[PDB]
């Protein structure tokens, strides 16, 4: 059933409906009487098949839970990575922008299984610094997710080593606290900051454009 | 990490807007004619409006008649189809020939659609019949942003019932095509036991009823086999009217003229819009003679879109006949509603620029003094046995640890691998049929 | 709005003869061969007339002649209501189904029947529905009102009109047409409709099939599914006697009348023998179309003997059958042909580019400049003018080749192309 | 380990043999001799372990007792495990209900595997007690265990499933379970106190799992979904060639995502020469296709007629199937190698030998053929054995040589004995005067 459930993917994009039922003979008029199609139905109705996988894994395309990373040109290289501060041994923090990718990076995280708290708009006051405090102490917490505004402005979190931006829209002075967040005086090992730009993009026209006027204020990105 | 196998260099026929053709442009060097008049032929492809024109590509071998080929299909883009196919594959023992040649002429053309469906979802609240009956079933779908109950035919709710859905189950139903997936148990029940097989997904976002458009392509051919024989479902009559007879069969011309009846309603409403397209036939000179003269009364059917062969003969007798002996191993009637593209051969240095561009490719690294000697190998043994041995010198220089390939990783090359010449030069001499 | 892009074979629009038939110059798409047209329109009043059977006529002749073109021709004169099949020669070569079965088959399939009847009508436009059922019971009762310009009356409904019109949705506003021998619904306009006429009305109603179909029918019952699906084949003489006498029972009941239909055979040269015998026997049946055959090979040695018989075919199929041969043509219908698919591929050509097509047309082949007309306006389209000129013609040439061309280029490379014995130069020098 | 090894004649080649400088070693892993032909095979073998190139075809011809086939079983052998290796052979194409290219297609569709990986979780952990509860008239399971390790020791609650596996399948308060939480199946693998079952490490676990499945098994899967009972009993054949593209398209994507990663195969052809031209010129087109995998052949016969045609067609094989194809050649080999062969033979098959037996059976191995002083190894073992010593002497060897007699000595019998045997025309004399 995995092999099955995993390597059928095509359809037979075309077909023609109600063929299926003339193909036989059993339909509201033809030459075969009438409870012919109610008896063949109905010993069809109970008689079972063990093919009803494939059956169903040929006629519609499963969309399944594996193309959440696969979609997805910034998640291709962040599992690895994770992966990668998984078998040294470091945490690391994640800074997004809208709250629509909180969501999925906690579908990613929790189909990857990993231990997260996310911190953002949407969470309480009392919760907010048990979450902090939970996370500072020594814990098994791998990713602290945050959000820019809410909570990448005046926390105290000395745990985590690494920083991790999926995007940043204004960064001389913003996208600045949002790193220093974590590196703070209760940190004795050295911060190691990621950046995760696209390749032919506006992203990637950001930083291009920034490098060559020493990095001091966007203003219109055209190329 | 890239792989290259006697392709991958040619990005088209890299012609200009005025038409004449560079020297050195998108892997080509030389060949100007057959490139040109390539294009012209990739414009008469871009015509849209030409049929049954036949032109063949004939020319010795390492002259670059599959590699033009390539040029075309590239050169007209993923939109047009294009249908690779050899002379030696047509020959089939299920059906005639016949079948297959003008089953391959309904391959080539394309015809693109576009149609609205609409998407139902939500968490299965009830399952119960209407108050009275014959059994269907109400199934009360409860979404995220809305809940909805609707009626479904006994076919479909045989599918629910096939998919061991209950009270809590999110599914996924399709309204014109009655396929049926389940997503699994909603998280509301997760907490019902500690441990369950059924995975926990979440409650689908957006409302019941979802409508969009595709601008999904579906060859004509598809639509053929689409008329021809029932393919599959999820129902028992549907599964044994697959299993019962899934031989495939030739198809009447009259079953075409109702398929291209309501595919000529679909052009009359707008809907759709037929584009032609291309049949490759490799090795023309295997063809039997019934398929050569099916070729003359298929070449005067209307369908028919531009093909394109390759030939690599001359004057030799055509296989089914005895003493017929005609140019390119095609009848003279189907040569004279054919049109031969010439194929030029290479200098010597149009070699080195092979081997050289070949090279770079390939991302190998050559000297100039192997590169000369590869030339020289170009112009003594052939094209193909120097394109051959540009992979054993990088592996010898991987050997001895070296990035550019020398004149003994060559010449090492020449003792452990023997062209054709010295093969048969070596097996003139026998003990006991050496 | 039969589909209709440019087919070589797309201007020939009917025969084009007159009441005399004696045949035109310029008529209907078809310029020159007098004597083949005025036969071929012999041929056609002799399927007009269908008084007489079991004659089979052959169209031979060079290539670039329109043998074929001269049965398109036929075909196109013939209109509709006529059956006209166009088989191939090796389209009998079946391993499912024999050849002989199959040509019977065709033979079957060239000649229809055409059987009417009356059935009644009532279309008018619908005011409201009042159906009655029982939340416990069943039995539907269902009422509604039938209004036209000059009716308007309720209609008391069974329990299969309320299962049509269930089954099928339908308004007040929604306006329905009902047969009564049928008993399904047409749903046809809301208030399209704007209806006019009396509320019932009886109409006839005539339906066109051949004998295949119902001797496939007659077979069996998944006969029909061989009739879609194509998978027929060796069917029973008894069906073909019983049905002989059961037609011609029909003709003398003056039930079912028939229409002598034309069976047309491409490239009839390559035929086995049996095939041969098996029309020499056909050919003389009661049931037995006009057949009309084109033969395009030479003489040869005929597929299943050892012998080179004269045609391609043996003399007892030639004995039996009338021959109808075309001629070349001049200088000045090649031009005119030109200028014919330019007016059929809407293509405006210039009168020195027609010139030298003409010549070069003369020279070569039909073919090969009735596609360089095609490829030349494409020239010119490049330079972005419908006019067509002389470079773009003389482009096209020294681009497209010849077969003659390239046969002297292959005889001239011969250590270039492979040999009869696998024999191949593939390098330069040594 | 075990893999089914009786005494073959390619059981003693193990590996290719090669060293890191690609020379070839006297004496290494069976393979004695032929240091050109198994360097240029080191070569083969480094181009499949590069992966880089691909649409490549190379053949090793030669004359009889040579081993090109076994240069390519000492290529298989030294290709190693987790990619696919096949071997075929030149008539097994020829079928009547699949077609030659269709089934040459099967093939080449068979050389080339994918690897797909996942990770699943795994709950191991011994059985304290099982409480499970029911209704007599109703129904509703609600199930209930304890499990327990080395450092961690809790209560599972059960639902419907793990009742429904864990009642279809027997278990106990001693049995151990190790569950599934995506296959929703139970591993009953061990018991406690009268088995196996004495657990370590943390209850519930993580591990990633990968299958390994070529092309042709996924061409034939989404052909239909009776091609799997298909792929089992062999009743497949000729299959569309939308799957073939659309599945191309989709691995091109899996490869392009970083989903799925392929193996580049090797495809093996055993007896070349008697093949269709059909073949030929399909494999002089797949050849240059973008998923073509490393193909070896070894044409067997000579210079004759092909069959197909009437000429005689040099090698037995057209000249654009060997213009893109490389060639290696063997040699004959020397007094001292069938020697040594015959030593490693007897190694193989565990017979011990003495000189004198070595030194005539090296004569007669020169004299007739390698194969059968091969087999005269065997049964010189036997007929020492019937005078129940180990030991080979020189008796039984001389009386296996009177015995099994060679083709060429027989060859001579049928010529002196024609009268007896039948002729071309039937003719045979069945009396004497
Ligand atoms: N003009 C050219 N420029 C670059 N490469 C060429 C050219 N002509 C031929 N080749 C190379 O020669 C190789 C084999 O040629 P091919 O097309 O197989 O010849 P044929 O069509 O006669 O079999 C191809 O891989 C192609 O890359
Ligand atoms: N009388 C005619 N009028 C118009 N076109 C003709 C005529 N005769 C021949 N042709 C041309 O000849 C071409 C086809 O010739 P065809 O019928 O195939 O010859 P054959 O039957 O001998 O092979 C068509 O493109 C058609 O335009
Ligand atoms: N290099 C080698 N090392 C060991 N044994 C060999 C070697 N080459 C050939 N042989 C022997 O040759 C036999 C295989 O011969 P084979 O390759 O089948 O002959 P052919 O080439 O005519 O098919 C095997 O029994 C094997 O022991
Ligand atoms: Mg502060
Ligand atoms: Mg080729
Ligand atoms: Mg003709
Ligand atoms: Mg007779
Ligand atoms: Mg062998």
């Amino acid at each position: 059933r995995k092999i099955i459930d995993t390597f059928a993917v095509l359809t037979p994009s075309a077909v023609s409906l109600d063929m299926r039922k003339l193909a036989l003979g059993l339909n509201d008029d033809s030459s075969v009487g009438e409870n012919t199609r109610l008896k063949v139905m109905q010993n069809c109705f109970e008689v079972s098949n063990p093919l009803h996988q494939l059956q169903t894994k040929l006629t519609i395309a499963f969309p399944d839970k594996s193309l959440l990373q696969y979609d997805c040109g910034k998640l291709q290289k962040l599992a690895i990575l994770l992966q990668q501060l998984k078998d040294n041994g470091h945490r690391a923090l994640i800074f997004t922008q809208m709250t629509k990718v909180l969501d999925v990076l906690e579908q990613f995280l929790n189909y990857h299984g990993y231990l997260y708290m996310r911190l953002d708009g949407a969470t309480k006051i009392e919760d907010r610094q048990i979450l902090t405090e939970r996370f500072n102490t020594d814990s098994r917490i791998t990713v602290f997710i945050l959000s820019s505004r809410s909570g990448g402005l005046g926390i105290n979190l000395t745990g985590a080593d690494t920083v991790i931006f999926y995007d940043s829209d204004w960064n001389p002075a913003m996208d600045k606290q949002c790193q220093d967040r974590c590196h703070r005086i209760g940190q004795t090992r050295d911060v190691h900051i990621y950046r995760f730009v696209s390749e032919h993009t506006i992203e990637s026209n950001i930083l291009k454009k920034a490098n060559q006027k020493r990095q001091l204020d966007n203003v219109v990105i055209q190329e | 990490v890239t792989r290259t196998a006697a392709h991958t260099h040619i990005k088209g026929l890299g012609l200009d807007e005025s038409g004449v053709a560079k020297r050195v442009e998108g892997g080509f060097v030389g060949q100007i004619e057959a490139r040109e008049a390539c294009g012209v032929i990739v414009d008469l492809i871009k015509a849209k409006k030409m049929s049954g024109r036949a032109i063949l590509l004939a020319g010795g071998p390492s002259t670059g008649k599959t590699a033009l080929a390539l040029a075309i299909s590239q050169e007209l883009g993923p939109k047009v189809p294009f249908c690779p196919l050899v002379g030696s594959e047509l020959y089939s023992v299920e059906v005639k020939k016949t079948e297959t040649l003008m089953e391959n002429f309904r391959r080539a053309i394309g015809l693109r659609i576009k149609e609205t469906k609409e998407v139902y979802e939500g968490e299965v609240t009830e399952l119960t019949p209407e108050d009275k009956t014959i059994s269907h079933v109400i199934v009360g779908l409860k979404s995220a942003k809305g809940t909805k109950t609707l009626r479904l035919d006994p076919t479909i709710y045989e599918s629910i019932q096939r998919e061991k859905v209950s009270i809590g189950d999110v599914i996924y139903i399709e309204a014109n095509t009655g396929a049926v997936k389940r997503v699994g148990r909603s998280d509301a029940y997760a907490t019902e036991f500690d441990l369950e097989t059924e995975e926990y997904v979440p409650l689908p976002k957006g409302e019941v009823h979802k409508k969009k458009e595709i601008v999904q392509d579906v060859t004509l051919h598809d639509l053929d086999v689409a008329n021809a024989r029932p393919q599959g479902g999820q129902d028992v009559i549907s599964m044994m009217g697959q299993l019962l007879k899934p031989k495939k069969t030739e198809i009447t011309e009259k079953l075409r003229q109702e398929v291209n009846k309501v595919v000529a309603k679909y052009i009359d409403q707008g809907v759709a819009e037929l584009i032609p397209g291309v049949l490759f036939i490799d090795e023309v000179n295997m063809l039997d003679i019934e398929i050569f003269t099916y070729l003359n009364k298929a070449l005067e059917s209307n369908i028919a879109p531009v093909v394109v062969l390759a030939s690599n003969r001359g004057m030799t007798t055509v296989r089914g006949t005895e003493d017929v002996i005609s140019p390119h191993g095609v009848p003279p009637d189907l040569i004279d509603r054919l049109l031969i593209v010439r194929t030029l051969p290479y200098d010597k240095d149009e070699i080195r620029t092979i081997i050289e561009r070949r090279a770079t490719v390939e991302r190998l690294q050559v000297e100039s003094s192997a590169l000369d000697l590869l030339a020289t190998m170009g112009t003594e043994t052939s094209l193909r046995y120097a394109l051959q041995l540009l992979a054993p010198c990088g592996i010898l220089a991987q050997t001895s640890n070296r990035k550019e390939i020398v004149v003994n990783d060559v010449n090492e090359a020449k003792l452990l691998f023997l062209d054709a010449k010295r093969s048969t030069k070596i097996l003139e001499t026998s003990a006991n049929y050496l | 709005k039969s589909l209709s892009l440019i087919a070589a074979h797309s201007h020939i629009t009917g025969l084009g003869l007159d009441e005399n038939l004696q045949p035109r110059p310029t008529s209907e798409g078809m310029v020159g061969q007098l004597q083949a047209r005025r036969a071929a329109g012999v041929i056609l009043k002799m399927v007009q007339n269908g008084t007489i059977a079991g004659r089979a006529v052959l169209v031979a002749g060079p290539p670039s002649t329109g043998k074929t073109a001269l049965a398109m021709g036929v075909s196109q004169s013939l209109g509709k209501d006529v059956p006209f099949t166009a088989i191939a020669g090796s389209e009998i070569f079946s391993l499912e189904l024999s050849k002989t079965e199959a040509l019977t088959q065709a033979f079957r399939k060239s000649i229809g029947i055409k059987i009417k009847e009356e059935t009644e009508l009532i279309e008018g436009e619908v005011v409201e529905i009042q159906i009655d059922r029982s939340i416990t019971g069943g039995h539907k009762q269902g009422k509604l009102t039938i209004k036209t310009t000059d009716m308007e009356t309720i209609y008391e409904l069974g329990n299969k009109m309320i299962d049509g019109l269930t089954k099928e949705k339908v308004l007040a506003g929604d306006v329905i047409s009902i047969d009564k021998a049928s008993g399904k619904i047409t749903k046809l306009g809301r208030s399209v409709q704007c209806p006019e006429g009396e509320l019932q009305k009886r109409k006839t109603v005539v339906h066109t099939v051949s004998l295949h179909e119902i001797d496939v029918i007659n077979s069996r019952t998944q006969g029909f599914l061989a009739l879609f699906t194509g998978d027929t084949g060796e069917i029973r003489s008894e069906v073909r006697d019983q049905i002989n006498t059961k037609v011609a029972e029909w003709k003398e009941e003056g039930k079912a009348e028939i229409v002598p239909g034309v069976l047309f055979i491409d490239e009839v040269h390559m035929l086995d023998i049996e095939c041969f015998s098996f029309i020499n026997r056909a050919l003389e049946d009661e049931f037995a179309p006009i057949v009309m055959m084109a033969t395009n090979r030479g003489v040869s040695k005929t597929r299943g003997t050892n012998y080179k018989s004269p045609h391609g075919l043996p003399l007892d199929l030639l004995d039996r059958s009338i021959i109808i041969t075309t001629k070349s043509y001049n200088e000045q219908e090649i031009k005119t042909i030109l200028s014919i698919r330019a007016q059929e591929e809407e293509v405006e050509l210039s009168s020195d580019a027609l010139d030298l097509l003409t010549k070069t047309g003369v020279e070569t082949s039909l073919r090969y400049s009735s596609n360089l007309i095609s490829v030349a306006q494409q020239i010119a389209m490049k330079r972005k003018n419908n006019t067509v000129e002389v470079e773009d013609v003389k482009r096209a040439y020294l681009l497209f080749l010849d077969s003659a061309r390239s046969v002297k280029y292959v005889q001239e490379n011969e250590s270039q192309y492979i040999d009869d014995q696998g024999n191949v130069q593939i390098s330069i020098a040594k």
